[PDB]
């Protein structure tokens, strides 16, 4: 964009459509979490396999 | 009649009219130079950059 032309309208694509990419990846982190979590709790509702004394 | 002196005259008309003609031609050809040069300016500063990038 320092090369005079490349209209801001196509830099702005890149800016906001970088942050959207980045953030749409964060969402899939928090989802990775929630799935790891709810899976450990889904084996911790499987504590009950001897009913330990 | 001292060398190179005032002697005669004819109808110089046809000949000056065509002189004026041929100086109009030119007078437009320079006015082509105007544009057929700035077109190259717009396409020198377009290219010298686009190639660097």
């Amino acid at each position: 964009y320092g090369q005079k032309a490349t209209s801001l309208d196509t830099l702005n694509t890149a800016k906001a459509t970088l942050n959207n990419a980045k953030a749409e990846m964060d969402v899939v982190q928090e989802n990775i979490k929630q799935a790891e979590i709810e899976v450990n709790t889904a084996e911790t509702n499987l504590g009950y396999t001897k009913i330990t004394s | 009649v001292k060398k190179g002196d005032l002697l005669a005259e004819i109808d110089s008309t046809t000949q000056i009219n065509t002189l004026n003609t041929r100086k109009a031609a030119l007078a437009s050809y320079q006015a082509q130079l105007v544009a057929r040069k700035t077109a190259y300016d717009v396409a020198l500063s377009n290219y010298q950059r686009l190639s660097k990038l």
